[PDB]
RNA sequence: UUUGCUCCACACAAUAUAGAUGGAUACGAAUAAGGCGUCCUUGUGGCGUCGCUGAACCAUAGCAGGCUAGCAACGGUGCACUUGGCGGAAAGGCCUUGGGUGCUUGCUGGCGAAUUGCAAUGUCAUUUUGCGUGGGGAUAAAUCAUUUGUAUACGACUUAGA
RNA sequence: GCCCUGGGCGCUCAAGCGUGUUACCUAUACUCUACCGUCAGGGUUGAUAUGCCCUGACGAGUAGGCAGGCGUGGAGGUCAGUGACGAAGCCUAGACCGUAAGGUCGGGUCGAACGGCCUCUAGUGCAGAUCUUGGUGGUAGUAGCAGCGAAACCACAGCCAAGGCGGGAAUCAGC
RNA sequence: AAGCUCGUUCAGUUUUAUGUAAGAAUGAAGCUUUUAGUGGGCCAUUUUUGGGCAGAACUGGCGAUGCGGGAUGCCGAACGUAGAGUUAAGGUGCCGGAAUACACGCUCAAGACAAAAGGUGUUAG
RNA sequence: GGAAUACUGCCAGCUGGGACUGAGGACUGCGACGUAAGUCAAGGAUGCUGGCAAAUGGUUAUAUGCCGCCGUCUUGAAA
RNA sequence: GAAAUUGUUGAAAGGAAGGGCAUUUGAUCAGACAUGGUGUUUUGUUCUCGCAU
């Protein structure tokens, strides 16, 4: 097959704020396909992982991988709100999100 | 989602389709506007142009406005102010966003796409009167206008050819299926939804 | 040391009022007239 | 969403007895209270509200030309209205009144006062146009300009308005 | 073990306010809009800030540093070398240091700046 | 210590899992591919067979919440999984044991698998995604 | 500058991504109508019918995708060529004739998958630059100097000369 | 009822107006829990103490009042304390502790005396004072005398649309 | 702060007496004595003064006041350091985190002191 | 004549998905299960598993999302 | 033998920055100092009574 994709796409907008203040701890998650709150809720417990590359070697790769999970959802359109263990940075507004489908219940 | 979408501006409102656009570059998606001469705005003719007049001696003093003519940077203008520019991100924003009088190349070998909340005649109540921007361009200083219909004219020669001989391959592929239904494939296919 | 919370936790409801018991086991909650 | 009420009062008789319509019956006992003291004088210590009971339609299955006697006190003083609505239910007739009320002399629940509801079971005694032409034989008129709410952001065929 | 997760609570040490932009300020904190905890300024130290009495003075290791010059003072730990660590001061000179390493070493006593001057 | 009051109550499996049901591995080097429930061991993980020698995956502990489940079910009353415990994974360079085992399993499934048609080259086939896929809306 | 410059073939590194992880999957015109197939006494015409979302179309099965056997066609398609046409708006792409060479899951079989131990994106895209060879191509230009005088506050500008 | 004469982009079956119905955005506000402290109540010794604890409440704030702590100079007692195998002082983009005055350690120089503890003592803690003494920058290789080398001034600002009294290299020619 | 000694005595709290014997409700003390500082006006309000304006008897709020909202200067809410969930004010086309949400009509130029008057401007009794 | 259903309120009714929290420290206490031993969701988390010689993380520079010159002065908080 | 100030080298970026909340990138570092904890036979002044283990 010459897709592999076992994940869900989506894109970072930006993280829990107000009309001044932004509170980094919570990150506004967009999923495509979803539209509202209720099919948004399956996605609940999923984890999300970010892709960045870097010149540099790491560790085990040249690849680095953040792992995060999913809180709650967010709006009427069916934004789901993401927490990190280390808080996305800023310059990812509107960059793509890997959403897996583990773990899972259907 | 394809990764830079074309939007026709044809019959389409230039507010909403501002708006969209940048929400969906602020998003982080690709975007492209074609056919913006063709763009519509709200109101008569007279209201729209001197909203526009006005704009252009209002002063900031030339370091501030600038009696920029072109429809597509017009429409730029109108989206610009949608986003928070002067800052990384909204430039970055602006970066994936491209504006042509017309359809040039390579766009024209490509599938436009239109939005359908930003479409002036689905959104604008009938027998209400509206601009169609390119007057309005034409009388405070444009003068491609001319030039950008002849040779759009062009444009939709030759790809009349081509969705032609398109209609002609469909009209085969229909008739190969045609007589290809009734077959066990098929009939399990139907069965099974497809 | 921890509150624990009636209504839920059953262990802890039927600490107080044992007559809660009795109510489960016959569907007063939805006797009929 | 209204809901019509009967409520009674006979301070601690002659038992005044008015229709309101209210949203609930706390709100209704206050609007028969406010009523009582343009009726007479009454004062809320005075008695006790006799008896409030909740009064559905008898049939939510018909379509009845209501007509409405309707008193609103404008910014200029209170003056009398007559209308007439087409509906099925005296409750959703009132708040089409009001409605309509609100949306053009702008009065509201706070000043507008429901005098009496009667349906009307003859034609030509509906002296309003805009619910005359509904009264006519079966008839059959088209809904230009239809539109769809297109959930997708983007869109390939140019939607058409056409019904 | 009983080394429990010790939260800081405010890793970033406080730092007076303005002695960055003038070189005569010391870092030492000192009290004076600063003072009216404006949003977006420094905050100010305070009780809310305080440590834990479980884990207070306690190391990443988990045992108290104590400091030692003298034999003497490193047997006193022989009972509470299970919480209290030794340390030798700066001002010991490398003679005694090796004597110092070699007692904690068979009374089992933790040293927390080892190898100093060797 | 504290006598902490909480025992170790047996692990409760949804419904959505039962023996001889069609598996599907999210994580883990077989990530994609389909594979058949067997038994649920001690640990808590799934003893599944792809079978081996229909798409090369042998059997393995797997966690019940990376694994999707589907509708589709065959046969697995007549393999003896019995044998199979968690002391069998235990390592402390294939063992012997490993391929007589295995084999021995997928002998008494391939004709069950080959019983249903399309279901031998459905299971060799991996599992991927595509574009406009709804997972949500999809039953699986 | 020891092919110095340049375009290519293979060939090892650094460099990072405003952020692939199947496909931007091409008419025009109206929105108080337009298509599609057909008829033609060819028209703003007649007939059957489509919308009310892409919630689709093309593809998608093989160790992230191998070896090999048999059946039906010479269709589909990855790739090196070749005849020819179109695309000047940002044409820099669209193809078209003929074979050549792999696969073909259209159909039926035989081989290996394990140990990453219950998962750690489990590394497959190019943007730019640096160093190592071979297959070709061409070998110039500017400043000062000299001076000019249309120019000329001083710069600047305009010239002639191996 | 609305219109005419009388925040930016834009919006026009509003993204304007009045009203009715649901959902959502989030303050240091509210609800559950982790920690410090104050305030209140109680257990405590045929020894488990100015201690070891349990329970609850509370946490804004100028002048002012009270309480609890770090540090510098010197002195009384102690550590039969440290130190030419290197103490004081100085630097540290190295670390630890105390939320705080600060303390500790490793490393580069160092070359002759110092540190903790229980107390006593005071010429005891600096950013201002057009502060004092000394030193050092732009001004500046500027006026100046191809020379020889300052002074004034210097928190830092300046390109304007208006209201809360404030929409880019370098030098030569006008005021 | 400073002694006593009563555990109960008190209240900017609410109606009948005619302002109360209240065995009406609700909440939960007193005399002292010496000891730092304290001599402002104002936003709104009250009493409701007359002919623009100028004093004025009063009741809530700062001075010493953070935080969210109103681009910025009244509403909400008054403050230990943290994790989790719901809200006030104010918002859900972008800047700006939130529905280009539903329903009834309005409006062609507006819309987030002028209302004294006119309109063959538009919609109702 | 008959039920049904919208709505209201109750369930000391059942069954899930997702987020934070693990705080106490050998038993004494109130309860449920059981004929008894004993068990329990009953005055605060336990059991199993995997990756690791830089592991987790700290200071600092630079770029991104949001926020933002001092002491004394009249004293109305004020320029 | 300290600060302002200045000279060689290394990191930096484009009418301005040092300041506050959370993260990555580049450099850099304590890096766990685990030295630990479990029961016997071999040979000499029969032996783990205890030493090398």
């Amino acid at each position: 097959a010459e897709s592999h994709r076992l994940y869900v796409k989506g894109k970072h907008l930006s993280y829990q704020r107000s009309k001044r203040v932004n509170n980094p701890n919570v990150s506004l998650i967009k999923i495509e396909g979803v539209a509202t709150p209720q099919d948004a809720q399956f996605y609940l417990g999923k984890r999300i992982a970010y892709v960045y590359r870097a010149s540099k070697e790491v560790r085990g790769s040249k690849i680095r991988v953040m792992w995060g999970k999913v809180t709650r959802t967010h709006g009427n359109s069916g934004v789901v709100r993401a927490t990190f263990r280390n808080n996305l940075p800023a310059k990812t507004f509107g960059a793509s999100v890997r959403i897996f489908l583990y773990p899972s219940n259907i | 989602v394809e990764p830079v979408v074309v939007i026709d501006g044809k019959g389409h409102l230039v507010g909403r389709l501002a708006s969209v656009v940048a929400k969906q570059l602020l998003n982080g998606q690709k975007i492209v506007v074609v056919r913006a001469e063709e763009l519509n705005i709200s109101g008569e003719f007279f209201r729209n142009k001197l909203k526009y007049h006005d704009f252009l001696r209002k002063a900031t003093k030339t370091r501030g406005p600038f009696h920029f003519r072109a429809p597509s940077r017009i429409f730029y203008k109108a989206l610009r102010g949608m986003v928070s520019h002067k800052t990384a991100r909204g430039k970055a924003a602006l970066e994936r966003l491209k504006v042509f009088e017309g359809i040039p190349p390579p766009y024209d070998k490509k599938k436009r796409v239109v939005v359908p909340q930003a479409l002036r005649v689905l959104r604008l109540k009938p027998g209400r009167k509206y601009t169609t921007l390119g007057k309005l361009s034409t009388s405070v200083g444009w003068k491609y206008e001319d030039v950008v219909a002849k040779l759009e004219a062009k444009r939709k020669v030759s790809s009349a050819e081509y969705y032609a001989k398109k209609r002609a391959f469909t009209k085969k592929v229909a008739s190969a299926n045609a007589t290809a239904a009734e077959s066990d494939v098929a009939k399990q296919l139907a069965a099974l939804g497809y | 040391v921890l509150k624990k919370n009636p209504l839920k936790n059953k262990q802890v409801l039927l600490r107080l009022n044992p007559y809660a018991k009795v109510f489960a086991a016959e569907k007063l909650g939805s006797k009929k007239a | 969403h209204f809901k019509e009420y009967q409520v009674i009062g006979r301070r601690l008789p002659k038992l005044f007895r008015m229709r309101i319509f209210a949203s609930n019956e706390v709100i209704a006992k206050s609007r028969y209270w406010y009523f009582l003291q343009k009726l007479h004088k009454v004062k809320k210590a005075s008695g006790e509200i006799v008896s409030i009971n909740q009064i559905n339609e008898a049939h939510p299955t018909k379509v009845k030309n209501f007509g409405v006697w309707v008193r609103y006190d404008s910014r200029s003083g209170t003056h009398n209205m007559y209308k007439e609505i087409r509906d099925v239910s005296r409750v959703a007739a009132v708040e089409t009144l009001y409605q309509d009320m609100a949306a053009r002399h702008r009065a509201r629940f706070r000043s507008i006062h429901i005098l009496k509801v009667a349906e009307i079971e003859k034609t030509a005694d509906v002296k309003r146009q805009y619910v005359k032409q509904f009264l006519t034989k079966d008839l059959k008129f088209p809904l230009p300009h239809r539109v769809q709410k297109s959930t997708k952001t983007f869109s390939y065929k140019r939607p058409s308005t056409f019904y | 073990l009983p080394h429990p997760k010790i939260v800081k609570k405010h890793t970033k040490k406080f730092k007076r306010h303005h002695s960055d932009r003038y070189h005569r300020v010391a870092e030492n904190w000192r009290k004076q809009v600063v003072r009216r905890r404006f949003r977006g300024n420094i905050s100010q130290p305070k009780i809310g800030y305080g440590s834990n009495k479980k884990t207070k003075f306690l190391s990443p290791s988990g045992h108290k540093t104590f400091l030692v010059a003298n034999v003497k003072d490193l047997e006193t730990l022989t009972m509470h070398t299970k919480t209290y660590a030794a340390e030798i001061a700066h001002n010991i000179s490398a003679k005694n240091r090796v004597v110092i390493l070699a007692r904690a070493k068979a009374l089992g006593i933790k040293v927390t700046n080892p190898k100093g001057r060797l | 210590l504290k006598k902490t009051r909480k025992a170790a109550r047996p692990q409760k499996l949804r419904a959505s899992l039962v023996p001889g049901t069609v598996l599907i591995l999210l994580a883990g080097r077989f990530r994609g591919k389909r594979v058949v429930y067997l038994k649920h061991l001690e640990d808590n993980t799934l003893l599944i067979s792809g079978p081996f020698k229909v798409n090369g995956v042998p059997l393995r502990r797997v966690n019940a919440r990376y694994v999707i489940a589907t509708s589709t079910k065959v046969s697995v009353e007549g393999v003896n999984v019995e044998k199979f415990n968690v002391e069998y994974f235990a390592k402390e360079e294939i063992k012997a044991e490993r391929v007589e085992d295995q084999k021995v399993v997928d002998k008494a499934l391939i004709a069950e698998i080959k019983k249903t048609p399309l279901l031998k080259q459905y299971l060799s086939a991996s599992f991927s995604l595509k574009n406009g896929d709804k997972p949500h809306m999809l039953k699986f």
